[PDB]
Protein backbone atom coordinates (compact mmCIF):
# COMPACT_ATOMS: atom_id res chain seq x y z
CA UNK A 1 0.00 0.00 0.00
CA UNK A 2 2.99 2.30 -0.11
CA UNK A 3 3.68 1.72 -3.98
CA UNK A 4 5.33 -2.12 -3.58
CA UNK A 5 8.54 -3.34 -5.39
CA UNK A 6 8.52 0.50 -7.11
CA UNK A 7 7.49 2.64 -4.63
CA UNK A 8 9.59 5.38 -3.37
CA UNK A 9 12.83 5.96 -1.16
CA UNK A 10 12.62 3.14 1.52
CA UNK A 11 14.15 0.28 2.93
CA UNK A 12 10.87 -0.77 3.71
CA UNK A 13 11.11 1.81 6.44
CA UNK A 14 7.78 0.96 7.98
CA UNK A 15 5.76 3.19 10.57
CA UNK A 16 3.73 0.11 12.11
CA UNK A 17 6.14 -2.73 11.33
CA UNK A 18 9.01 -1.35 13.51
CA UNK A 19 6.85 -1.39 16.32
CA UNK A 20 6.52 -5.38 15.80
CA UNK A 21 10.43 -5.77 15.63
CA UNK A 22 10.31 -3.52 19.14
CA UNK A 23 7.62 -5.57 21.04
CA UNK A 24 8.97 -9.31 19.20
CA UNK A 25 12.15 -8.69 21.18
CA UNK A 26 10.92 -7.66 24.63
CA UNK A 27 9.06 -10.54 24.95
CA UNK A 28 10.38 -13.43 27.08
CA UNK A 29 10.04 -16.89 25.16
CA UNK A 30 8.97 -18.76 28.53
CA UNK A 31 5.58 -16.96 28.21
CA UNK A 32 4.53 -19.09 25.03
CA UNK A 33 3.37 -16.43 22.67
CA UNK A 34 4.05 -17.76 19.20
CA UNK A 35 3.82 -15.11 15.91
CA UNK A 36 3.10 -16.39 12.77
CA UNK A 37 2.45 -14.49 9.57
CA UNK A 38 1.47 -14.62 5.53
CA UNK A 39 2.57 -12.45 2.98
CA UNK A 40 1.52 -13.28 -0.66
CA UNK A 41 4.67 -11.60 -1.50
CA UNK A 42 7.81 -13.28 0.07
CA UNK A 43 10.37 -10.84 -0.78
CA UNK A 44 8.99 -7.21 -0.37
CA UNK A 45 8.74 -7.68 3.12
CA UNK A 46 11.43 -6.32 5.18
CA UNK A 47 14.31 -7.82 5.41
CA UNK A 48 14.38 -7.15 9.48
CA UNK A 49 12.17 -9.42 10.23
CA UNK A 50 13.36 -12.55 8.45
CA UNK A 51 16.61 -12.50 10.75
CA UNK A 52 17.41 -15.28 13.22
CA UNK A 53 15.55 -14.13 16.79
CA UNK A 54 12.87 -12.98 15.19
CA UNK A 55 10.28 -15.09 12.62
CA UNK A 56 13.00 -17.23 11.20
CA UNK A 57 12.17 -19.65 8.64
CA UNK A 58 10.10 -19.49 5.90
CA UNK A 59 7.03 -22.13 5.09
CA UNK A 60 5.41 -22.34 1.52
CA UNK A 61 2.16 -23.34 1.49
CA UNK A 62 1.46 -24.49 -2.19
CA UNK A 63 -1.76 -24.99 -4.17
CA UNK A 64 -3.72 -28.14 -2.94
CA UNK A 65 -2.74 -30.99 -4.94
CA UNK A 66 -5.15 -33.64 -4.54
CA UNK A 67 -6.23 -35.24 -1.55
CA UNK A 68 -6.09 -31.62 -0.32
CA UNK A 69 -8.78 -30.85 -2.39
CA UNK A 70 -11.01 -33.65 -1.50
CA UNK A 71 -10.98 -32.44 2.14
CA UNK A 72 -11.98 -29.33 1.18
CA UNK A 73 -14.73 -30.10 -1.09
CA UNK A 74 -16.17 -32.44 1.90
CA UNK A 75 -15.76 -29.43 4.00
CA UNK A 76 -17.54 -27.28 2.26
CA UNK A 77 -20.11 -29.48 1.53
CA UNK A 78 -20.58 -30.37 5.34
CA UNK A 79 -23.72 -27.87 6.09
CA UNK A 80 -25.77 -28.27 2.73
CA UNK A 81 -27.87 -31.69 1.88
CA UNK A 82 -25.84 -33.28 -0.91
CA UNK A 83 -26.94 -35.79 -3.17
CA UNK A 84 -25.32 -39.80 -3.18
CA UNK A 85 -24.41 -39.42 -6.55
CA UNK A 86 -22.30 -36.45 -6.00
CA UNK A 87 -18.72 -37.47 -7.12
CA UNK A 88 -16.65 -35.32 -4.93
CA UNK A 89 -13.39 -37.74 -5.44
CA UNK A 90 -14.01 -37.42 -9.33
CA UNK A 91 -14.98 -33.20 -8.76
CA UNK A 92 -11.70 -33.10 -7.05
CA UNK A 93 -9.94 -35.13 -9.36
CA UNK A 94 -10.50 -33.03 -12.47
CA UNK A 95 -10.11 -29.41 -11.36
CA UNK A 96 -6.45 -29.04 -11.22
CA UNK B 1 25.83 -26.87 -31.99
CA UNK B 2 23.94 -29.50 -32.61
CA UNK B 3 25.32 -33.01 -30.79
CA UNK B 4 24.71 -35.98 -31.99
CA UNK B 5 23.58 -37.41 -28.61
CA UNK B 6 19.49 -38.42 -29.51
CA UNK B 7 17.51 -35.25 -27.78
CA UNK B 8 14.72 -37.19 -25.67
CA UNK B 9 11.89 -34.58 -26.55
CA UNK B 10 11.96 -31.29 -27.43
CA UNK B 11 10.03 -28.37 -29.38
CA UNK B 12 13.35 -27.78 -32.20
CA UNK B 13 12.27 -30.30 -34.63
CA UNK B 14 16.10 -31.64 -35.12
CA UNK B 15 15.43 -34.81 -32.72
CA UNK B 16 19.23 -34.18 -31.69
CA UNK B 17 20.56 -32.72 -28.84
CA UNK B 18 21.87 -29.04 -28.25
CA UNK B 19 25.00 -28.10 -26.45
CA UNK B 20 25.26 -25.19 -24.67
CA UNK B 21 27.26 -22.79 -21.97
CA UNK B 22 29.24 -26.67 -21.48
CA UNK B 23 25.42 -28.10 -21.16
CA UNK B 24 23.02 -30.29 -23.36
CA UNK B 25 20.03 -28.62 -23.40
CA UNK B 26 17.12 -30.52 -25.31
CA UNK B 27 15.67 -27.08 -26.82
CA UNK B 28 17.46 -23.68 -27.95
CA UNK B 29 17.22 -20.91 -25.48
CA UNK B 30 15.19 -17.87 -25.95
CA UNK B 31 16.85 -14.43 -25.69
CA UNK B 32 16.02 -11.10 -25.01
CA UNK B 33 17.88 -8.27 -23.83
CA UNK B 34 17.71 -6.87 -20.38
CA UNK B 35 18.39 -2.98 -19.48
CA UNK B 36 20.70 -2.29 -15.95
CA UNK B 37 21.40 1.35 -14.81
CA UNK B 38 23.27 1.92 -11.73
CA UNK B 39 25.85 4.67 -10.43
CA UNK B 40 24.86 6.10 -13.42
CA UNK B 41 26.36 3.62 -15.94
CA UNK B 42 24.66 1.79 -17.86
CA UNK B 43 25.05 -1.79 -19.71
CA UNK B 44 23.23 -3.61 -22.37
CA UNK B 45 23.17 -7.22 -21.78
CA UNK B 46 21.63 -9.93 -23.50
CA UNK B 47 19.15 -12.51 -21.32
CA UNK B 48 19.21 -16.24 -22.42
CA UNK B 49 16.13 -17.84 -20.52
CA UNK B 50 16.02 -21.81 -21.22
CA UNK B 51 12.47 -23.17 -20.88
CA UNK B 52 10.27 -26.47 -21.67
CA UNK B 53 12.88 -28.72 -20.47
CA UNK B 54 12.64 -32.35 -20.42
CA UNK B 55 13.93 -32.11 -16.79
CA UNK B 56 12.99 -29.90 -14.58
CA UNK B 57 16.10 -28.72 -12.58
CA UNK B 58 17.55 -27.55 -16.01
CA UNK B 59 14.89 -24.56 -16.83
CA UNK B 60 16.24 -21.52 -16.12
CA UNK B 61 15.68 -19.94 -12.89
CA UNK B 62 15.62 -16.06 -12.26
CA UNK B 63 16.58 -15.99 -9.14
CA UNK B 64 20.03 -17.16 -10.47
CA UNK B 65 19.60 -15.34 -13.74
CA UNK B 66 19.12 -11.68 -12.28
CA UNK B 67 22.40 -12.58 -9.68
CA UNK B 68 24.45 -13.86 -12.53
CA UNK B 69 24.44 -10.28 -14.34
CA UNK B 70 24.44 -8.20 -11.65
CA UNK B 71 27.63 -9.77 -10.40
CA UNK B 72 28.62 -10.09 -13.88
CA UNK B 73 28.27 -6.24 -14.72
CA UNK B 74 28.22 -4.77 -11.02
CA UNK B 75 31.09 -6.86 -8.96
CA UNK B 76 31.03 -4.80 -5.32
CA UNK B 77 28.67 -2.55 -5.22
CA UNK B 78 26.96 -1.34 -2.46
CA UNK B 79 23.17 -1.94 -2.38
CA UNK B 80 23.14 -4.19 -5.59
CA UNK B 81 20.10 -6.11 -3.84
CA UNK B 82 17.79 -3.05 -4.48
CA UNK B 83 19.01 -3.65 -8.45
CA UNK B 84 18.60 -7.28 -8.35
CA UNK B 85 14.55 -6.88 -7.48
CA UNK B 86 14.40 -4.04 -10.52
CA UNK B 87 16.25 -6.61 -12.87
CA UNK B 88 13.66 -9.49 -11.43
CA UNK B 89 10.67 -7.61 -11.74
CA UNK B 90 11.54 -7.02 -15.51
CA UNK B 91 12.47 -10.44 -16.85
CA UNK B 92 8.93 -12.13 -15.03
CA UNK B 93 7.32 -9.25 -16.98
CA UNK B 94 8.76 -10.78 -20.67
CA UNK B 95 8.82 -14.07 -19.99
CA UNK B 96 5.16 -14.23 -19.20
CA UNK B 97 3.76 -15.88 -22.41
CA UNK B 98 -0.26 -15.92 -23.43
CA UNK B 99 0.24 -18.86 -24.55
CA UNK B 100 3.15 -21.41 -23.14
CA UNK B 101 3.69 -23.03 -26.64
CA UNK B 102 4.97 -19.71 -27.94
CA UNK B 103 8.46 -20.79 -28.64
CA UNK B 104 10.80 -18.43 -30.75
CA UNK B 105 14.15 -20.15 -30.18
CA UNK B 106 17.58 -18.21 -30.75
CA UNK B 107 18.07 -17.47 -34.55
CA UNK B 108 21.50 -19.23 -35.62
CA UNK B 109 22.64 -19.79 -38.79
CA UNK B 110 23.45 -23.49 -39.79
CA UNK B 111 21.70 -25.61 -36.93
CA UNK B 112 18.44 -24.19 -38.00
CA UNK B 113 17.10 -22.31 -40.61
Amino acid sequence: ARGGNIGDGGGAADRVINQILTEMDGMSTKKNVFIIGATNRPDIIDPAILRPGRLDQLIYIPLPDEKSRVAILKANLRKSPVAKDVDLEFLAKMTN
Amino acid sequence: DRTNSRSTGGKCGCGFKHFWDGKEYDNLPEAFPITLEWGGRVVRETVYWFQYESDSSLNSNVYDVAMKLVTKHFPGEFGSEILVQKVVHTILHQTAKKNPDDYTPVNIDGAHA
